């Protein structure tokens, strides 16, 4: 369960 | 099963409409990104003409915790005279009236899905919504909607409860923050049971939506609607989950369609004998939404 990030 | 083996009889449109003529394809998937409203007037990021062209900082949550006027601002800027779905939000409309969408996971936060006739159960805003806006403070949590926050947007007044005088922030995931729960149930469900992923106007960069993908059965077909491929493995992470192949000699079930989505699924649409049906709900509902 990560968090919104940009990749 | 993890036996990778072809269920498209060839790796086409036409390929994938034939699929969803099939019995075998019964649940569908959408995962869509700002490509499927851009042409309702809402910028994306990755476009080069419009996106991250005065003020990526005004989206991270420790920059909207510091300073959060920033937002309001552009919310102000971007916040359309009117809301029509795209001819894509109401080709997802059609599947869920023939019973064909087990869910649609969408990245954006416009809340056109609904406006487009989406129900929440429908509906994995994975990213949260300007549908419904929040105090940020623990003991209040007290709910507003889009009226009541518009109206302060373009006041130009920094929303405040009117309970207690906290923030009032819009529902939606900054980037930093952590995705709903429901996400992620419904993606411990929706994904063992998926016939077909329809991948409509997303970069595929932002994650965790972005592995989504990897989460279907193998033998999932996967459809992109785009202007530009996307979800191709990088040459070089690889090196270091189940990416887009739409060209090597290995490629079994993904297919690429590039172009506008509005084409793309009117043209799919046309394959599987819905496209009068789609060309009236579209004319019909924005003339509805013109006489509101
Ligand atoms: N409408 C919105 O809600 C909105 C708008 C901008 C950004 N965002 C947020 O920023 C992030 C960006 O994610 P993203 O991948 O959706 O956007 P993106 O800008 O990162 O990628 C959009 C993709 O859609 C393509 N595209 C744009 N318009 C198209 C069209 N009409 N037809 C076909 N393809 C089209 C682009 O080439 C690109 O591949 C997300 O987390 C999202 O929540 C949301
Ligand atoms: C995670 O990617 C969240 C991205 C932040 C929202 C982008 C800006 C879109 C705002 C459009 C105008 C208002 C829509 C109701
Ligand atoms: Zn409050």
């Amino acid at each position: 369960a990560p968090r919104k990030q940009l990749a | 099963g993890s036996q990778k083996e072809r269920l498209l009889d060839e790796l086409t449109l036409e390929g994938v409409a034939r699929y969803m003529q099939s019995e075998r394809c019964r649940r569908v998937i959408c995962l869509v990104g700002a490509g499927i409203s851009t042409s309702a007037g809402i910028p994306d990021f990755r476009s080069p003409s419009t996106g991250l062209y005065k003020y990526e900082a005004i989206f991270e949550i420790s920059y909207f915790k510091k300073h959060p006027e920033p937002f309001f601002a552009l919310a102000k800027e971007l916040y359309p005279g009117q809301f029509k779905p795209t001819i894509c939000h109401y080709f997802m409309r059609l599947l869920k009236d023939k019973g064909l969408l087990l869910r649609c996971y969408t990245q954006n936060i416009d809340t056109l899905e609904r406006i487009a006739g989406l129900e929440q159960e429908d509906l994995v805003e994975a990213h949260g919504t300007f549908y419904t806006s929040h105090c940020v403070s623990a003991s209040c949590r007290h709910e507003y909607p889009l009226s009541w926050m518009k109206e302060k947007i373009f006041s130009e007044v920094t929303p405040k409860c009117e309970d207690c005088q906290s923030l009032v922030k819009p529902d939606i995931v900054f980037f930093g923050e952590s995705l709903p729960a429901r996400f992620f149930s419904c993606m411990q469900s929706d994904f063992l049971k998926v016939d077909l992923l329809l991948v409509m106007g997303t970069s595929l960069q932002v994650q965790p939506f972005a592995s989504l993908i990897s989460k279907a059965p193998l033998s999932t077909p996967r459809l992109l609607i785009n202007k530009e491929k996307a979800g191709q493995s990088d040459p070089f992470l690889g090196m270091i989950g189940g990416g887009m192949d739409f060209d090597s000699k290995k490629a079994y079930r993904d297919v690429a369609w590039l172009g506008e989505c509005d084409q793309g699924c009117l043209a799919l649409a046309e394959l599987l004998g819905w496209k009068k049906e789609l060309e009236d709900l579209v004319r019909r509902e924005h003339a509805s939404i013109d006489a509101q």
